[PDB]
């Protein structure tokens, strides 16, 4: 029993939540996201700059 | 033009600079009375879903000092302390009834 | 003794609310058991009122969460995954089931395991 | 008689879960290595973006 | 695909804060739900991924 | 959870965690100093038997 | 009166009471007995156990 307890204490230790890793890609889909708009927005500077 | 151009300039910097700063998480509003809209990592159920709760450290050691397992429902703590309560009161009762009987 | 039999009269109005209060024997140990018992109602009625408000905030509280994950899981995986076989079903339901039955935090092996 | 089979049972019982939990926690650790290794991959993508 | 729409999805509401439509709420980084749905793979992929 | 462990509606104006925590590890050790008390008052009622 | 004993002890877990009460005592055992239904298993008010 005690053996088992210190196994249960190490898997609720490794309970791997890979929030970071999550935190990361939702941070970089909107950052991406971003990018496209802030890409339109040059793009319309782009035509007045024509003008 | 001038004054214009220059508040727009290192726009997408400044922009990134502060979102780099933001916690996701807190972006996640939830309605519990349709109401008030309450970031999901402040409701209480959710204090001990995640290592990286802000408050997770507090409530691991509050679990551990009432000898509540960490496996259980947040909503089982306040009912836990009630019965923990409920069984002094039984200890004192028996104390006192052996004491009288010796 | 007479704020003792003071609190324990209001206590047993409270109890028997509209009902005479019934005629009984008052000696100093009577006054004592009933002085007892009237502390630990008191007390215990206190400690299930703070549950009960509890846990309708929980109750609240999940049923909010509930929905945010049912609206996150459609906009993601669509109406499809609530489309699940009768097998698939009952096995969602067994594992709800076994969660439930040790009032697990959520579904994971980490709680199913020590529980 | 019962209570040494009982208890032998349990015992079995207990040796078996152990194992599994070896196997898990085992499983588990591997895991952990690898999703360390999904972060630093997630990370360099985070570095294109900006 | 099913990572993609995943992030999609927990991204898009990020941004929903179920608020009030107010007409007038300031989204991060000004980007709307539409923004993200178009990083989603082709509707083809989709279905896919999701039978 | 407070007032469920301090029992005192001593208004204070100021609740901490670690005050919490505190409260909580007391309930803990009474309900362990009792079990200890109450032992110790069975070894003395089994010694005057014996 | 040992059956009026036995049914406060079991619903009253924590009154110490002894045959000698509810023998000096016959109207304090009538009043115990009413006071059982209206006090849960645990000490508390019905009302509230039910609620």
């Amino acid at each position: 029993q005690e053996q088992i307890q210190t196994a249960e204490r190490e898997i609720v230790g490794q309970d791997l939540n890979c929030e970071r890793a999550q935190d990361l890609c939702r941070r970089s889909l909107l950052l991406r996201a971003f990018n496209k708009k802030r890409e339109e927005e040059c793009e319309a500077l782009c035509q007045s700059n024509k003008k | 033009i001038i004054q214009e151009s220059q508040r727009l300039q290192d726009s997408i910097q400044k922009e990134v600079k502060h979102f780099s700063a933001i916690c996701l998480p807190a972006l996640l509003k939830v309605s519990t009375d349709g109401f008030n809209l309450l970031p999901s990592r402040e409701l209480s159920i959710n204090r001990m879903s995640n290592t990286h709760a802000p408050y997770y450290g507090i409530f691991k050691g509050i679990y551990e000092s009432v000898r509540l397992p960490l496996y259980k429902a947040p909503e089982s703590v306040l009912s836990h302390v009630a019965d923990m309560k409920k069984q002094l009161f039984f200890l004192r009762s028996q104390l006192s009834s052996r004491s009288e009987a010796i | 003794m007479d704020e003792k039999s003071t609190k324990i009269i209001m206590w047993l109005k409270k109890m028997f609310g509209d009902k005479p209060l019934p005629p009984y024997e008052v000696n100093t140990r009577t006054m004592e058991i009933l002085y007892q018992l009237a502390e630990w109602n008191e007390a215990r009625d206190k400690d299930l009122s703070l549950v009960t408000e509890d846990l309708k905030l929980k109750s609240a509280e999940v049923k909010a969460e509930a929905k945010y994950l049912q609206d996150l899981l459609t906009e993601g995986l669509g109406p499809s995954y609530t489309n699940l076989s009768r097998m698939g079903n009952n096995y969602l339901n067994q594992i709800v089931d076994s969660c439930l039955a040790l009032e697990l935090k959520n579904s994971s092996l980490s709680s199913y395991i020590p529980a | 008689e019962e209570e040494v089979k009982a208890l032998q049972k349990q015992k079995n019982l207990h040796i078996r879960r152990r194992n599994k939990l070896q196997m898990v926690e085992s499983g588990n650790r591997q895991m952990c290595l690898k999703s360390k290794d999904k972060e630093e991959e997630t990370g360099r993508a985070f570095q294109e973006v900006l | 695909g099913l990572q993609q729409c995943m992030l999609v999805s927990e991204c898009s509401r990020l941004l929903t804060a179920d608020s009030v439509p107010p007409s007038d709420s300031t989204s991060i980084l000004g980007l709307d739900k539409q923004d993200l749905l178009d990083l989603l793979p082709p509707n083809m992929l989709v279905l896919w991924v999701r039978d | 959870l407070y007032q469920l462990l301090d029992g005192d509606n001593t208004q204070k104006l100021f609740r901490t965690y670690d005050g919490l925590e505190s409260v909580a590890q007391k309930l803990s050790q009474d309900i362990a100093s009792m079990r200890d008390q109450l032992e110790v008052s069975e070894q003395e009622h089994s010694l005057l038997l014996s | 009166m040992a059956q009026t004993l036995q049914y406060v002890s079991s619903r009253l877990s924590m009154l110490q009471i002894d045959e000698e009460d509810l023998e000096r005592n016959a109207q304090f055992g009538k009043v115990l007995i009413e006071l059982c239904p209206l006090l849960g298993p645990n000490g508390g008010s019905a009302n509230l156990n039910r609620e």
